């Protein structure tokens, strides 16, 4: 293992990730960026980070009865907020940034003429 | 004696050793070979009751197994933030639209 | 597949909000001329 | 025979066992006892209810046989097969369930204006 | 998923309003 | 689908930008109407 | 292609509705 | 200590390990050596071209030559999904285009009002 115990389990039906601290001990202690952000009791071994849809980043580690384990930086770019900037969206942006402005201006012209 | 539910890539099957007699539920389709039954696609929510007879080891025993599936792909993840952020402003828009009607008359 | 449906629902909600925010502005501008 | 009404709201799943409504029943899962074990307090039995929380597709998806007291486990003539993609804060909804909301919104919006216009007397 | 069939319900609503207004415009213009 | 996922958010933001102009026009007409009362 | 048709049909319907509202209100 | 900096431009994935400025470093991916000549192994940059999710998503370790990979600083877990000439909208261009649209509508409708009131 070489003092590398933290692993990530994936490839399941749902979109979730689980940190697996592969170290024999009791009352394992989870960290994040060196701080005390989480804790765990028995009857559960895989810490939950949430869904892969919310891009769980960070720098996670665990600690058993022996010395503290070694970290494992997790990066997840499951963006799902990405917009395709091809030659159709930018054209759609311009055609929606001109007609609306023109209608607003042709309304303001009449408003000012009334005033 | 349970009724095994084998799984192909997208077909959920019902396997037996004698003739399968449907009771109540989605009959799905039939199949040419006896002691078999097909329920269709995985994402169909096949639900029904199908009783079966005994086997060469557990004969003279009528068994019954109900199949239930909730592999939803028509489900929508409702978010409290988004739903609240649309209704509370839709009410405001409706009330504002109800102001011009009063103003005209 | 459970978030594309929510995105479509939110887009429909925004379309419905826009179709009323245009009507409110049009009604007020018509009032401005009478 | 009467079916096992499976109610799935969010993550909690409720199973009903009306086959023996005049006794005390238990539950099993792959020939292993579940419910009434006084541990993992998320699960819990009732007269006919069975509430399982933090449900998952991978485990806890199999045969749920319900039998009363003093009954041999292989005596019941009914079994369940529950394979459910239990989800967090989401519900099934088709296009028909959205058109009925759009039409209702249109009607209630039209209703308000027709009342404010009459209120101007 | 139900996105592709969902716009046409709302777009259909606007066609009804457009045709009603065309009918009234023609009525008040020709007669 | 990776195409519908991008198509929905390429129109969600477009309608979120035509709603911040209707508010501006509503503010303008409200300011122009409140001067007559 | 099919999903993109709705987001451009709504625009033309909206413009037609606004134009026909404005031209109909002209008669007063 | 210092973490691995990853940057994704379009469909190409490029990441750096800022722990050793000048040295001879090697890269690995699920104990499959990458480096030494497709793919590019620079002095401290690595460029993953055609980053498809189903074949390049695992453990990346950066370490100088002559050192065991298991004795390095730490690992990485990458599950990036990339598309062609596409961007991502965090709150840096969604709180900027809104501001510029408001400041351009306000600056154009006011000019139209001035031109029409004369
Ligand atoms: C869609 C938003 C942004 C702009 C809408 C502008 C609308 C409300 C404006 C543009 C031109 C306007 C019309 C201009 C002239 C007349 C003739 C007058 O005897 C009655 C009002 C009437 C018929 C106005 C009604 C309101 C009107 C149609």
């Amino acid at each position: 293992k070489g003092n590398h115990l933290v692993k990530v389990y994936d490839y399941q039906e749902d979109g979730s990730v689980l940190l697996t601290c592969d170290a024999e001990a009791k009352n394992i202690t989870w960290f994040k960026d060196g701080k005390m952000i989480g804790f765990l009791t028995e009857d559960k071994k895989k810490w939950n980070l949430g869904s892969n849809a919310k891009d769980p980043r960070g720098m996670y580690q665990c600690k058993g009865s022996q010395n503290k384990s070694k970290p494992l930086q997790v990066y997840y770019r499951m963006c799902q907020n990405c917009i395709e900037l091809n030659a159709a969206t930018i054209s759609g942006f311009l055609f929606a940034e001109i007609v609306s402005i023109f209608v607003l201006a042709v309304g303001v012209y009449f408003i000012a003429g009334q005033d | 004696f349970k009724i095994p539910i084998e799984e192909l890539e997208d077909r959920v099957f019902v396997n037996c050793n004698t003739s399968i007699t449907w009771v109540e539920g989605t009959v799905g389709t039939l199949l040419s070979d006896i002691t078999r039954l097909d329920l269709g696609k995985r994402i169909l929510d096949p639900r029904g009751i199908y009783r079966c007879n005994g086997t060469d080891i557990y004969k003279d025993k009528e068994s019954t197994v109900q199949v239930h599936y909730r592999m939803c792909q028509s489900c929508v993840e409702l978010d409290p933030a988004t739903v609240a952020g649309i209704i509370v402003t839709d009410v405001i828009a409706t009330l504002l639209l109800a102001l011009g009607v009063f103003c005209f008359a | 597949t459970e978030k594309v449906n929510m995105m479509s629902l939110t887009v429909l909600g925004l379309r419905m909000l826009f179709a009323k925010t245009v009507a409110v502005n049009f009604l007020l501008t018509a009032k401005l001329f009478f | 025979q009467t079916p096992y009404k499976v109610s799935i709201s969010g993550t909690t799943v409720i199973l009903t066992c009306p086959q023996y409504p005049g006794s005390e029943i238990l539950w099993q899962h792959n020939d292993k006892n579940i419910g009434g074990d006084e541990d993992d307090k998320n699960i819990g039995s009732d007269e006919d209810h069975l509430s399982l929380k933090e449900f998952s597709e991978l485990e806890q998806s199999g045969y749920y046989v319900c039998y009363p007291r003093g009954s041999k486990p292989e005596d019941a003539n009914f079994y369940l097969y529950l394979r459910a993609r239990v989800c967090e804060n989401c519900m099934e909804m088709d296009v028909m369930s959205v058109a009925t909301i759009v039409i209702v919104d249109i009607c209630i919006t039209g209703g308000l204006l027709l009342l404010v216009y009459y209120w101007s007397k | 998923l139900l996105d592709p069939k969902l716009c046409y319900l709302l777009d259909g609503i606007l066609f009804i309003y457009g045709v009603i207004l065309t009918a009234l415009f023609l009525r008040v213009k020709f007669s | 689908t990776l195409l519908l996922q991008l198509t929905n958010t390429s129109a969600y933001y477009m309608y979120l930008l035509l709603l911040l102009k209707s508010v501006v026009y509503f503010a303008i007409i409200t300011c122009c109407l409140l001067r007559r009362t």
